[PDB]
């Protein structure tokens, strides 16, 4: 309630663009962004890949833009403002991203049974081509 | 010549115990020849003697202003006793009587609704927060605003407006910056009326969490990933036919 | 503070339960209530659910069907001061877990298949050679 | 002792061009001895002669009541011409004259925001829609409501309340059944003032019903597409090499 981030949960598909916001009054310190993942305990400083992630700032709003999202972007992201007066770090609530796909839940079972059938069918021939011709030679 | 007005207590002094209500008897337009003012304070016929008289003052057009104050009790006003101020003047040929009391009827309690800003108002530099209070009787009420336990001052209230069925309503408006609402601060409307529970209530107003979801996958299906698998199971089929056919001729 | 220690979503299947918790740092004389936020527009106030159950203030929803999705919030007020409020937890009802298949991996199938077809051809050709030079000898 | 009053036109007559404004001078309390009442109208000093007068009748407290009516032009009232009634009787020692006109100042124009019902009120039978109108000057406004081209009638409206910086605001409340709000009808607040463009504006309000939260679109896996463009070329070259070896063996 001096910082305020929005939203609380995003769910886009693969390949699209997301934006995140943080409402503060930018005459007190500078906002920095942080990333916590499923396997973390304390959030870390975020490394910005050039040409894919941007980070911009008005007089009353800070913004993070991520373009072309994929599976290794899933996580929970925070803005943080350090005051010029009391040195009390204030932190926002936290936005969560989850990257989705295009198919439905009935078409995923299809390609799973397809890939398992392909891999088993061409395991059997490799066995048979090393059982059969040696069995012919041993008489 | 002189005029007499009689004024009731405040709508808030009778609702709390750490304040003091009082009724007021005011006589204006007293000439310079007869500045003698005679008061009598009757309560239900019985005349009491603990009022207080303030001294006069000189107006523009040679007139005076006399103020008489009587303190009352908190539960004597809330029942319907009648108050009489009697002014006798040597100039006026007859004494003057005025009476006040509380409006008669069965009380009803109000209903309080806070309302957030319009979405077309968020392109300005100041926004308006609204509190609607409806369905009460009599028309005595008190409405205040605050935030973080400290009061806010930039608000206004309309008069009570008579409704279609013998009751009243009003609204109140607070103006704040766009910065303070957009950053997550919480604001409270506080109401005091006599038919409420312990004479008080509060309601709050602020901003809420959100979601952002994506549409649907039940009509259109896929195709930047199904096309690769349908063009890669084909060459599996042709390849396995050719290599098993090449293994056929070595048997015979 | 404690407002940031609460998760941001919860996956429940149809029929199970859901546990929601409110871990504050006030000295045993607070007052905890639970509130629910809906999706859409034109949607203020929230909806009052109830108080807490144990001495820790836990909310338990039993036999969850699809009319329960939304954001759930708790508020802690101590007497007559102004309240605190947590940041939210989105309850999403997804009946399946990820539909389990017969094997391991996901990107180590695409390379077993293609690292296996070459072994099929090269393991197919030279037995056709060796069965000739054995019998002709 | 007769009493003289003077009354300005209605704020909807002075804004459209198919109605007719008029100002009205009223003289009451004529006693039972003098039936001769003489009126004299003045528009900027020049006496006019297109006035109109209705005959008298006997009143409640043994008096009479006379009404005189004068019609004006539309662009005379919206520019500030003073209007003077002059009253002459026989028992009265002096004529009685009054002047009225429009209030003076730079005009402003109002903003119109419509507000949906509070969501706690959907446990009742009727609901309340709200139109805030703020920021105008002078305080001569007209507000109405409608739906499907037909006019509503169950609305109330506060008096204008003076704001902080010298302009005005008001609210208007319309009460409809819950059945008609829930089904998605469209309701409209219509406003007329002298500083809007062509003296008219509207705003609308509707429900736009609820969403689904479907959950039917299949979260992403870590290695879905990883080298699938490579492994078409492998089964191409493996297929062609298989055809070459099968041809060379089947040749003999």
């Amino acid at each position: 309630s001096r910082i305020w981030q929005s939203p609380r949960f995003i769910a886009r598909k693969r390949g699209f663009t997301v934006k995140m916001h943080c409402y503060m009054n930018s005459a007190s310190g500078n906002v920095s962004w942080l990333w916590k993942q499923e396997m973390d305990e304390n959030p870390q400083q975020l490394k910005l890949e050039k040409g894919r992630m941007e980070e911009s700032q008005n007089e009353s709003l800070a913004t993070l833009t991520i373009q072309g999202i994929r599976f290794e972007d899933n996580g929970i992201y925070f803005c943080q403002q350090k005051c010029n007066n009391t040195s009390e770090v204030y932190q926002g609530c936290g936005t969560e991203l989850r990257v989705m796909g295009f198919s439905t839940l009935a078409q995923l079972k299809q390609r799973n049974t397809l890939k398992d059938g392909i891999i088993m069918i061409q395991t059997l021939l490799i066995i048979l081509f090393i059982i059969v011709p040696i069995f012919l030679l041993l008489d | 010549g002189p005029s007499v007005f009689l004024f009731p207590p405040k709508p808030k002094d009778t609702l709390m115990i750490s304040r003091t209500p009082e009724v007021t008897c005011v006589v204006v337009d007293v000439s310079h020849e007869d500045p003698e003012v005679k008061f009598n304070w009757y309560v239900d016929g019985v005349e009491v003697h603990n009022a207080k008289t303030k001294p006069r003052e000189e107006q523009y057009n040679s007139t005076y202003r006399v103020v008489s104050v009587l303190t009352v009790l908190h539960q004597d006003w809330l029942n319907g006793k009648e108050y009489k101020c009697k002014v006798s003047n040597k100039a006026l040929p007859a004494p003057i009587e005025k009476t006040i009391s509380k409006a008669k009827g069965q009380p009803r309690e109000p209903q309080v609704y806070t309302l957030p800003p319009s979405r077309d108002e968020l392109t300005k530099n100041q926004v308006s927060l609204t509190c609607l209070v409806k369905g009460f009787y009599p028309s005595d009420i008190a409405v205040e605003w605050e935030s973080n336990g400290q009061p806010e001052n930039n608000y206004k209230t309309t008069p009570p407006v008579l409704d279609s069925d013998g009751s009243f309503f009003l609204y109140s408006k607070l103006t704040v910056d766009k910065s303070r609402w957009q950053q997550g601060n919480v604001f409270s409307c506080s109401v005091m009326h006599e038919a409420l529970h312990n004479h008080y209530t509060q309601k709050s107003l602020s901003l809420s969490p959100e979601l952002q979801l994506e549409e649907s996958c039940a009509e259109a299906q896929d195709g930047e990933l199904d096309g690769l698998w349908t063009t890669i199971t084909i060459f599996i089929t042709l390849f396995l036919l050719s290599v098993c056919y090449s293994a056929t001729v070595t048997f015979f | 503070l404690w407002m940031h220690k609460v998760p941001a979503s919860l996956m429940v299947s149809l029929g199970e339960d859901a546990h929601f918790q409110c871990p504050h740092n006030s000295s045993n004389n607070a007052n905890v209530t639970w509130w629910r936020v809906l999706h859409g527009n034109y949607t203020w106030p929230p909806e009052f659910l109830g108080p807490g159950e144990d001495p820790n203030g836990t909310l338990i929803i039993q036999n969850v069907n699809k009319s329960h999705g939304g954001i759930y919030v708790c508020r802690v007020q101590e007497g007559n001061e102004s309240y605190q409020q947590s940041c939210g937890t989105y309850l999403r009802v997804r009946q399946p877990p990820p539909r389990p298949f017969l094997d391991m991996g996901e990107g180590t199938k695409n390379r077993i298949i293609t690292a296996e077809g070459i072994i099929l051809l090269f393991c197919a050709v030279v037995p056709g050679t060796l069965l000739l030079f054995r019998k002709r000898w």
